[PDB]
């Protein structure tokens, strides 16, 4: 099926540029855009921008503007990031993600395997609680609140330690194909809820809520569902 | 009158042989997946209306008109649909619209629900709701477009996004207090708060979207065009609140803005051109009102950008309003305009991966025929006078309506009045305020991939399912199975 | 009425899925050779008539009737036919019969000739004749048969064996002396002389076969039942004298004989049961006159012996007369009887090597409507009174005819009369002595081998060019060519 | 194709019986009947009877009744004709012929090779003998003693060959025959016309009626060169 593969690690020096490549296979390259996400070690997800593979239009985050260059090559079906003037706090894991469709370009469906790079009026999304504990077979609920009304543009992601995030619910009410029906999502406007009726031993991970209303895309703080 | 070329049998024999050869070549079935689905819908277009429209279209180009072919007559496959409701023998608009848009027959006067709900009762709606084909198309990633010449919250369009227990609840002004006290919503609210990602909307009904006593834009001094919502909620304003800030939304309201857009820079479009129903084709304005063809063309150009397809619902619903008043010329000209729109839309797309279905929901009691000679005007007198009272009579006659005239004890002498006028009402048998419907079966014309599954005489609710089978959407996904 | 079982969406969904599965399995085309061809023909049976007949057939068995299925509704393939004439815009009987039997459109009032002839002129029909499908079938070794409920020399059956410039020349008594001088022959003479080996003939018209002033066997004292021929020739005696002496010819004239005969010892049959037109279905006599079903069954059993096949032409021709007189109950009852005959005939034969085509020649101005509730009797009043003159009105209405009643300046109060009678005439718009025809397109149902070539909206003369293609008869023999 | 084959020549003595077999191939045997025709040396064709291969019903000529029996065997698809008490005038050529269809059993379409054996409606033909050159036009008339409607057939026999069907129904041309031959007339008088004459059209022509039993053949017209 659809699969995205990146390059190896890059041990750089301050002031030196770094290039990250992501090659996709299993679909028509020009029909979907590619977004780029960053995750610091032990902190939450961060967004950098995206590039459309049909017309080449690019969007960059305002924080990292002037240092990120995004290019695409449809002949070999690859997407490249170039980053310049590396700082001491640029060490992270960089992910290339693919959107879902035509107008659902804020929902990152397929994710890359992650490249570990080591260096030598935005909508604020709040998530509660932070360190909820439970047991197998129980029912748990998690709440996500936005600073502004975002209609029904919200997505729920699950990330286990050492693995890429996985899309679970898009639109705050629609379950992604292949996800078990145990998970449920509800709410609209400002407050949203994600509920697990029957917990399982394979559902212990960290959960994020991401809004797709206005740029830049913002991820939730993360709720650690421990055992 | 008997053209020379038609006096030789070889002409007819050659015509029949060419038709047979085309029918033989047609035996190669088209089993592709319908990426695009287009559904043309003529409100109150039976079998007499279509042939009368064919004759009128032929005669508009200085021809006898009987032999001319409409744009819907070139569709290879034709079927018949039975149009009865579960409550009424003679159909209605809402029940039939539910039947052919949701796949389930429903009562008379209720939109979007099943047959277990009673009319004008909002607590029977819960748990009896049925989702239309528009939801199936939207849930598969396709684009959505609704183009109508009537109000956007009329029965025929609202049967695709609304679940209400009464048709007459256009706005919260029109709902009884008992229904409002039970948390029951109107249709204008449901247009904006049910599917928040409808791509293209075209139609009238601009006074149901604004708070009460708000002056219109086109008609400043008209007191009938003001707003009607008692909630004080601007639905046009809240339509530009459920969409991402990096997208483009326009809300055009006249033809000058419509013919200035760039469909490569437009993602969501809402067009409300009239406070109520859009004007007739004969009464339309050059400048500040677009025809159905232009709206269909722009909607198709906008929806064509999606690499997964689109679903477009075009509704020429002024034929019913023209027939209800007893004016045949208006209805026939609306049918001709609908045919022109069908031709334009067929020109834009391709038949290899697009399923086009032209259909109707009911039929009227319109009839014509008086042993008229070849080439006779379809709005003209019959060749012979009446056998009993010795007065002329026209070819077009209605079963019942407001055309029933008897002046002093004898029916009207047609030779005195101008029977070719735009607002002439043909004579009828029963005097009523409005011409009723009819129980006849309707014709369904189909073209495109898997278009041969509409073949015999079937029920109305069978129509949507076939489309859901052809586009590989809905509850039957057996077309895509390996 | 809303029966309980219809209140669940699952019922409608399952029904639609079963219909879809059947239509999907139907994709296996039948490309056999049509060894037998059967052509059912209903005079003046449009779409409104078909719907009303379906409702009446359902209600005759104590059902709502809308959901029931006629024997012609189970025919897989349905198409539409245009019925205009070369000379007239509203069709006729003789011209349309020529169109769908000979394959060439012609003027009105002329049987079996092309459009180059003029009505009621003898010296212009020479060299303009056209041969019908009956002659093609007989020239290939097949058997031929004609079954009618009207006169055997009426327009519709006579368009298959006669070439006359006027349809009103039933016998030499009705032919003007100018036509007699120029050598024209009446229709009965051509029936007994044109094709001399027609196997089965059944119908009325027993007074055109006998010399003038000859008493009838059935009606001794009736002065209208006597003979009319001026030649002095006994045409039945001539018919018995044109066949080999080692074969069997019977000439039955009632029902007891028809039931007594066994088809295993009969080769040629001529049945003339009535002096003129056979009686209505509701006025028929059980003892002395047979129904259409019995005649069709006997004709099929006689014609089935030929190893080459047969071609049978069956006419339910009293629908036209029932509509013309202005009575709907009669016409709907012969529609139901025609459907019963279709079922009986289809029981005997096999669909694998038999092409059955049900069609009509034109349609009338019959309408029915008025928002009638479910299960309402088709001959009953409309639920609401008129809002203009406050009087009830029935559901069945006619565009024109002799039903137009006005009593001293106001229309008739229907509650004062028995509207459920057998001889009740529905109200109409313009007063006439006979309600005219209609210009609407007609429906053609078909099943059997090569029955999928009647798909879209086409001309009438295309009908006899496909049947001859399926049976390897006529001018196109490419179906079974190597 | 359809082909009928008979046995060899049989010589007998008076009193002894003779059996003639005819085997047919190329069609469904039970769908058509078989007729037996006789031709004396120097005289015209003579009819004995036929047998139907579907129900087994048989018809024999009145002259030869009491001596001719006809049997059919559908298993091996054969037709047998047995004659008893042979006389000095029974020497002739016997042919087995097949009818054309369901209701046309008076028109003998396919004929056998002819087995040599050594031991009513009167049909008149005119002229007795006609001589013409190549490329000319000729007309031959056939008259019946009674009105026979349109039941008439025209046959052609070249010397040493079986008869061939040309026109059936007095107005219909048999498939496989050139359009040069034409047939017309009805009732009592019928005519056969050849517009253009060819060297391969010199033979003897017969007219036979299919109205009433027994089937009667014409006297024959010798179209010489
Ligand atoms: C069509 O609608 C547009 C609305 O955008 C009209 O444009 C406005 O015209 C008025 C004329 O008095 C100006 O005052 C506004 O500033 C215009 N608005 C914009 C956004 O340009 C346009 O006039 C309409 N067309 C017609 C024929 O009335
Ligand atoms: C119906 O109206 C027509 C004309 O519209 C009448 O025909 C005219 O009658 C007058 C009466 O004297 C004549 O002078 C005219 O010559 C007629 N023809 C025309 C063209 O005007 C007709 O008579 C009216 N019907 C009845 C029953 O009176
Ligand atoms: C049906 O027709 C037959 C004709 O064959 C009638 O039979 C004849 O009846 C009359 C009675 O008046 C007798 O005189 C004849 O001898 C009968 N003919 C034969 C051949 O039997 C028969 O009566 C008719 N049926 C009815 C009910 O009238
Ligand atoms: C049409 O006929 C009905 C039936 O007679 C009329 O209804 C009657 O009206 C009278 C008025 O005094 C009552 O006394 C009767 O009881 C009514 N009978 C029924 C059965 O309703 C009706 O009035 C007539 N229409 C008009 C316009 O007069
Ligand atoms: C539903 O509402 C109607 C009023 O429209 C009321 O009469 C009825 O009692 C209600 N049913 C229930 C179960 O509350
Ligand atoms: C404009 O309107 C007029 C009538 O007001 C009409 O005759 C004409 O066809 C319309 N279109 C154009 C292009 O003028
Ligand atoms: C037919 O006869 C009429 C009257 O005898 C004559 O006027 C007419 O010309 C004739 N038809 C032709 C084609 O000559
Ligand atoms: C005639 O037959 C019909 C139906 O077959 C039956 O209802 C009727 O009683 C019979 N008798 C008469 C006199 O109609
Ligand atoms: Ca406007
Ligand atoms: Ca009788
Ligand atoms: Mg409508
Ligand atoms: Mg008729
Ligand atoms: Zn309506
Ligand atoms: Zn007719
Ligand atoms: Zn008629």
């Amino acid at each position: 099926q659809v699969q995205l593969v990146q390059s190896g690690a890059e041990v750089k020096k301050p002031g030196a540029s770094v290039k990250v490549s992501c090659k996709a296979s299993g679909y028509t390259f020009t029909s979907y855009g590619i977004s780029w996400v960053r995750q610091a070690p032990g902190q939450g997800l961060e967004w950098m921008g995206w590039i459309s593979a049909y017309n080449g239009n690019t969007n960059y985050a305002q924080k990292l503007q002037g240092r990120v260059t995004m290019t695409t090559d449809t002949s070999t079906s690859t997407a490249y990031m170039e980053l310049r003037s590396l700082r001491s706090d640029d060490t992270a894991v960089y992910y290339c993600a693919r959107d879902k469709g035509w107008n659902s370009e804020g929902s990152l469906e397929y994710w890359g395997q992650g490249t570990l790079v080591t260096v030598s009026s935005d909508i604020v999304m709040t998530q509660s609680p932070s360190s909820v504990s439970a047991s197998v077979g129980d029912r748990v609920t998690i709440t996500c609140r936005a600073s502004q009304g975002i209609s029904n543009w919200l997505g729920w992601y699950q990330q286990k330690p050492g693995k890429a995030p996985k899309l679970l619910i898009y639109g705050a009410s629609s379950l992604q194909s292949g996800v078990p029906s145990r998970f449920s999502g509800s709410g609209s406007g400002t407050d949203f809820t994600l509920t697990i009726s029957s917990l399982q031993p394979e559902d212990f991970a960290t959960y994020f809520c991401q809004q797709a209303y206005s740029l830049p895309l913002t991820f939730g703080g993360g709720t650690k569902l421990e055992i | 009158l008997v053209p020379e070329k038609e006096k030789d049998p070889k002409y007819w024999r050659d015509q029949a042989q060419e038709t047979l050869k085309y029918a033989l070549e047609l035996q190669k079935l088209n089993t592709n997946v319908a990426k695009n689905v287009i559904m043309f819908l003529g409100d109150g277009m039976g079998v007499s209306t279509v042939t009368a429209a064919r004759i009128l279209k032929g005669q508009l180009h200085h021809n006898p008109g009987e032999e001319t072919r409409l744009e819907m007559d070139k569709f290879p496959f034709v079927a018949l649909s039975k149009t009865y409701n579960t409550n009424a023998q003679v159909p209605d608009s809402a029940g039939t619209a539910t039947a052919y848009l949701c796949g389930v027959k429903a009562n008379e006067g209720t939109v979007g629900v099943s047959a277990a709900t009673e009319r004008s009762r909002c607590n029977t709606t819960q748990g009896n709701e049925v989702t239309s084909i528009l939801r199936w198309a939207k849930d598969a990633g396709k684009s959505v477009g609704i183009v109508t010449t009537t109000r956007v919250n009329h029965a025929t369009p609202s049967a695709a996004y609304a679940h209400s227990a009464d048709r007459d609840w256009y706005s919260d002004n029109e709902m009884p207090p008992e229904a409002l006290s039970q948390g029951c919503k109107d249709i204008a609210y449901q247009l904006m708060h049910n599917i928040r990602d409808i791509d293209v909307i075209m139609g009238g009904g601009r006074k149901y979207m604004y708070p009460k006593n708000k002056t219109d834009v086109e008609y400043e001094s008209d007191e009938k065009a003001r707003g009607t919502r008692l909630d004080g909620l601007d639905l046009v304003d809240t339509w530009k609140s459920f969409k991402p800030r990096y997208k483009h939304s326009h809300f055009i309201w006249n033809r000058t803005e419509l013919l200035t857009l760039d469909p490569h820079n437009v993602d969501y479009l809402l067009g409300l051109f009239e406070p109520g129903d859009m004007q007739y084709e004969l009464n339309r304005n050059n400048v500040t009102d677009p025809s159905l063809s232009e709206m269909v063309v722009v909607a198709i150009q906008i929806l064509r950008k999606n690499p997964k397809g689109f679903f477009l619902l075009v509704e020429g619903g002024r034929i019913d309003h023209g027939h209800h008043e007893g004016k045949a010329k208006q209805a026939l000209h609306e049918a001709v305009e609908m045919d022109r729109a069908i031709g334009q839309a067929g020109s834009l797309t391709s038949s290899e991966d697009t399923l086009t279905v032209v259909t109707a929901d009911h039929s009227h009691v319109f009839t014509f025929g008086g042993y008229t000679p070849r080439g006779n005007s379809i709005f003209g007198l019959a060749p012979m006078l009446s056998d009993t009272d010795k007065k002329p009579f026209t070819a077009i006659l209605y079963g019942n309506g407001p055309g029933y005239k008897v002046v002093g004890g004898e029916r009207e002498n047609v030779s005195m009045v101008d029977y070719a006028h735009n607002n002439y009402q043909a004579q009828s048998a029963v005097p009523l305020r409005h011409e009723t419907h009819g129980g006849e079966d309707v014709a369904v014309f189909s073209k495109g991939p898997m278009a041969h599954l509409l073949h015999g005489v079937h029920e109305q609710n069978y129509v949507p399912h076939v489309m859901a089978y052809a586009a590989c959407i809905g509850a039957n996904l057996g077309h895509c199975a390996p």
